[PDB]
RNA sequence: CCGAUAGUGAACCAGUACCGUGAGGGAAAGGUGAAAAGCACCCCGGAAGGGGAGUGAAACAGUUCCUGAAACCGUGUGCCUACAAGUAGUUAGAGCCCGUUAAUGGGUGAUAGCGUGCCUUUUGUAGAAUGAACCGGCGAGUUACGAUUUGUUGCAAGGUUAA
RNA sequence: UACUCGGGAGUCAGACUGCGAGUGAUAAGAUCCGUAGUCGAAAGGGAAACAGCCCAGACCACCAGUUAAGGUCCCCAAAUA
RNA sequence: GGUUCGUGGUAGGAGAGCGUUCUAAGGGCGGUGAAGUCAGACCGGAAGGACUGGUGGAGCGCUUAGAAGUGAGAAUGCCG
């Protein structure tokens, strides 16, 4: 019957900025994923893409409570026999900040197709500068 | 009126080894064709070669059309009859052989 | 103008000169069908009703008594040597808007 | 009287073999195939007849509650204060509603936010 | 009785049971013999008594 | 009673061909057309085979020759497809292409949700338990004479004949 | 509903879970009994996936509503109560 | 025609039907094109049944009964 399902391009798609400082590692994930993914418009359909872009600023000064920042490990495989490697929070937050935010926001979007072409609208800096200017974004509170 | 076309019907060549030289001349001016199938060093080339050259003669005479601004249309092998053959392996037991067969057909019209 | 009435046990968004289909309903082609059950009245003004707005009707025609396409109801288990299979049609009615009351 | 086995079985086999034209492959082909991806497909059929109304269901929800917390207003809330105002709109026109009569929406949201308090 | 419209007395006629001739009448696959004993076999069984 | 996998093993040069030292075992194989009127003549080719012409109601009836299904092999094209993890479908669905036994129509489908074939045998199988390469034909509770129980019909303290 | 008379059967490899016992080592997805449930012959929702555990029994259609176990930051519907 | 209670299901019991070949009677169609075959978006609760168009070139349905060599996806099934 009469129910409204949305088109490519049929949205407008904005641009934010969030600034990241002394906000913990997965309470701004989460609301960065709902944004990505669409989720707070009256045109959300699950099958396409309505979402925004985002740029994240001072990733850097990402928090991290507890003891994560020496006990939280990071482990990858290179799929050769006994190549796994691993990676303290605290040492990645220091050395690449940007990597570690676009992990933890990566394992919090839907794992297909779709899920890897909202991966592409992130953007995340560990300075306080970002180099689109060109695309006139606003600034974004939390919650 | 405006196509001719000529077949050679049970050929013994086996269909699987002539679309391979049939696949070369599709949609080629036939002076150059001809030279095509000429010039290859496989057994199906003569058989084609006669099945174009009489396509292009009784484009000629049936129909009066100019050898100069012909083409190959269309050019196809389809399956024959089989001959059923054996051929004895070791320890007593026989091994089936095909002897294929194949129909080579041939369409050229004015472009 | 539009309504939000109820038939059939679903509620249905109505407009001035809309074909829409519903459930059967005691009715002959060409009569006339009036809906005493509307939820709200939208455009230019907005009156809520408690659950229905009082006073308020949606005037329609009937243009055609049917049956849809036709479905297929099949069912199996696997290793049980069960099977069953059932052919359904199921009826509408078709009516135009006339009027939001 | 000898009933030879004609036509009737030929019959039978090419309905089973039309009903699957789409599918990959020989599954469009072979009688043994076909009849396996038919079967199937009925019994798909049959259960997302059920669950296609979940579906929708849940997809109304979830665009009830974006357009109601631009209100300052949770789903929940918005629900509750529906249900003790008296209000009975389903799923299905609120989310019409939200998405392209957003003024009425925002009335009835205000009616919900009298309700509550 | 025209012989183009012959109806014998109702109920003094009925219809013969064919069994092993698919699953949908319930004397399908094994036949209304059960599974796997001596009185599933051809020829099988007691004596009378 | 059968109608060319049927009916004799054999509808046709069948107890033949073929197999075995031997006794012995033992097939496959029907149909042009009403009438050969069975394609004079021209062209490509060594020929086969074709394209015209002609006969014929029909040659897409041209010597496995009435009909000519499926597996299988090809030619042309409308929609989709080279960042994707797939019992191959089903539900939601844009875009593009069409136009029907005319009706809330047809084809293909980017993307999203859900989803471990059929049979058999088992307490329990997606099962790393069994069977099947695919398509077609053939292939399994029957008959005679007795026993018992239910239904129907005729007559009824009687009913009924067998050779 | 129960009982009597008559026609027709199939079944006699069971499994796990809670409770009461034996054998075992107060081991076993062990074995053998008593009692209740579920599977067998039961799909649907929850335990990630999962015959036997928890909720609950599919006549068919619907782009309707209220609830059960279990849940409400994102994957993933619902409290960053 | 109504009220109430129901309608998961293996082995298995009971009931109602579809379709195939042949026979009997009535009534039909077919060289202005039969059976078969190919394609469709039609009809019935199921097994199933029509209609239209191509190919085919001489036989075939319908109604009521009756009789069965009576319906195949599997047997390391037989033949092609
Ligand atoms: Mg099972
Ligand atoms: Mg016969
Ligand atoms: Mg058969
Ligand atoms: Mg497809
Ligand atoms: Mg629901
Ligand atoms: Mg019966
Ligand atoms: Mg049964
Ligand atoms: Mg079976
Ligand atoms: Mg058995
Ligand atoms: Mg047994
Ligand atoms: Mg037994
Ligand atoms: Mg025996
Ligand atoms: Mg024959
Ligand atoms: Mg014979
Ligand atoms: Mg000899
Ligand atoms: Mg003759
Ligand atoms: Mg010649
Ligand atoms: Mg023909
Ligand atoms: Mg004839
Ligand atoms: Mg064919
Ligand atoms: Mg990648
Ligand atoms: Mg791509
Ligand atoms: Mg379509
Ligand atoms: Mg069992
Ligand atoms: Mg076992
Ligand atoms: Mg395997
Ligand atoms: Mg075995
Ligand atoms: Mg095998
Ligand atoms: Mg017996
Ligand atoms: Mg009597
Ligand atoms: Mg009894
Ligand atoms: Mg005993
Ligand atoms: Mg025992
Ligand atoms: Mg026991
Ligand atoms: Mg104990
Ligand atoms: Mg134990
Ligand atoms: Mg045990
Ligand atoms: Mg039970
Ligand atoms: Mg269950
Ligand atoms: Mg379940
Ligand atoms: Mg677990
Ligand atoms: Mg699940
Ligand atoms: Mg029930
Ligand atoms: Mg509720
Ligand atoms: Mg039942
Ligand atoms: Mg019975
Ligand atoms: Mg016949
Ligand atoms: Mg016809
Ligand atoms: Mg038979
Ligand atoms: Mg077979
Ligand atoms: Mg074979």
């Amino acid at each position: 019957r009469t129910t409204y399902m949305a088109k490519p391009g049929e949205v407008e798609r904005k641009w934010y900025v969030i600034d990241a400082t002394g906000v913990s590692l997965g309470r701004l994930s989460s609301e960065v994923a709902s944004i990505l993914r669409g989720k707070n418009k009256p045109q959300f359909t699950p099958h396409i893409d309505t979402g925004d872009f985002v740029i994240i600023i001072n990733a850097g000064k990402i928090g991290l409570t507890g003891k994560k920042a020496t006990d939280k490990i990071y482990y990858r495989h290179s799929q050769y026999p006994g190549g796994l490697k691993s990676r303290t929070a605290g040492e990645m937050r220091t050395n690449n900040p940007e990597k570690l935010l676009e992990l933890s926001i990566k394992g919090m979007l839907p794992k297909n197709s779709l899920g890897r072409q909202l991966f592409k609208k992130l953007h995340v800096y560990g300075g306080s500068e970002h180099e689109h200017a060109a695309q006139k974004p606003e600034v974004y509170e939390l919650r | 009126v405006t196509s001719a076309k000529a077949v050679a019907k049970t050929v013994r060549i086996a269909p699987r080894k002539a679309r391979i030289v049939i696949d070369l001349i599709r949609g080629k001016q036939v002076g150059e064709a001809i030279a095509i199938l000429k010039y290859t060093p496989r057994s199906a080339s003569p058989i084609i070669e006669k099945v174009l050259k009489s396509a292009i003669a009784n484009a000629e005479h049936n129909y009066d059309l100019d050898i100069n601004n012909l083409v190959v249309e269309e050019a196809f092998v389809d399956e024959g009859p089989t001959l059923k053959r054996f051929r004895p392996r070791a320890q007593g037991r026989a091994s089936a052989i095909n002897k294929r067969t194949s129909h080579i057909t041939v369409v050229v019209s004015e472009v | 103008m539009y309504a939000i009435i109820e038939t059939g046990g679903k509620q249905i968004k109505v407009e001035a000169g809309q074909e829409i289909y519903v459930e059967k309903l005691a009715g002959e082609v060409g009569d006339v069908v009036t809906f005493d059950k509307v939820l709200f009245v939208g455009g230019d003004s907005a009156k809520v009703g408690v659950p229905f707005v009082d006073g308020a009707t949606v005037t329609a025609k009937v243009e055609k008594q049917g049956r849809a396409k036709k479905l297929t109801v099949y069912k199996y288990k696997p290793k049980k040597n069960y099977h069953k299979k059932q052919g359904h049609r199921q009826p509408y009615t078709k009516l135009t808007i006339d009027a939001i009351n | 009287p000898r009933v030879k086995g004609g036509t009737v079985t030929r019959k039978r086999r090419k309905k089973i073999v039309k009903l699957a034209k789409g599918y990959y492959g020989s599954k469009h082909l072979l009688f043994k195939v076909a009849n396996q991806a038919v079967m199937k497909s009925y019994q798909y059929a049959y259960r997302d007849r059920r669950q296609k109304k979940r579906d929708f269901r849940r997809l109304w929800i979830a665009r009830i509650n974006a357009a109601a917390r631009m209100q300052d207003l949770s789903y929940s809330k918005l629900m509750h204060g529906l249900k003790l105002a008296g209000i009975d709109i389903n799923r299905k026109m609120l989310a019409d509603l939200a998405v392209n009569d957003i003024a009425s929406f925002n009335t009835l949201a205000d009616s919900a936010k009298k309700a509550l308090a | 009785m025209k012989l183009h419209e012959l109806k014998p007395s109702e109920g003094s006629r009925k219809e013969r049971n064919r069994v092993g001739r698919g699953t949908g009448s319930g004397n399908g696959k094994t036949s209304g013999r059960g599974h796997k004993g001596q009185k599933a076999r051809s020829g099988g069984g007691v004596r009378l008594g």
